[PDB]
């Protein structure tokens, strides 16, 4: 009963690199949207980046420029890539996608747990 | 490629010849209403060209 992960944080300075995995298990069969969200402490959480069922791709203001998602061709397990960081990005990501139930391949939306970066 | 071109694409009814319709309600898709709210249970009735 786990549907989507969440891995490849770290413990990097400012401006270090690193790549997360979003592992979709199915999606290329379940073909819905895909979003990054981050959560920082004391605060809600926040929106990161987007990615739709087509391949357009989108990035937030306080992201846009360094950060780079990307989809898989095959056995989807979405990037992001992560350069030039920054102490603004000591957050936890965490996933979303959705998935078939009712028959329509969609209607129940699931996240992941999220993993968590200290930038120095 | 141009995004303006919309159509509907979630609509709880056909429609009957030469009948036009450009309500704006999210349809919703699971058993709570969406009181406004998209995501959930919930999807906006149009979609665009690329």
């Amino acid at each position: 009963q786990v549907k989507l992960e969440e891995s490849g944080g770290g413990s990097v300075q400012a401006g270090g690199s690193l790549r997360l995995i979003c592992t979709a298990p199915g999606l290329t069969h379940n073909n819905c949207g895909l979003d990054w969200y981050r959560r920082a402490p004391g605060k809600e959480r926040e929106f990161v980046s987007s990615i739709s069922a087509d391949g357009t791709t989108s990035y937030a203001d306080s992201v846009k420029g360094r950060f780079t998602i990307s989809k898989d061709k095959v056995e989807d397990t979405v990037y992001l890539q992560m350069n030039s960081l920054k102490p603004e990005d000591t957050a936890i990501y965490s996933c979303k996608t959705a998935f078939p139930y009712f028959g329509n391949s969609c209607v129940l939306d699931y996240w992941g747990q999220g993993t968590s970066v200290t930038v120095s | 490629g141009n995004y303006n071109y919309l159509y509907r694409l979630f609509r709880k009814s056909n429609l009957k010849p030469f009948e036009r319709d450009i309500s704006t309600e999210i349809y919703q898709a699971g058993s709570t209403p969406c009181n406004g709210v998209e995501g959930f249970n919930c999807y906006f009735p149009l979609q665009s060209y690329g």
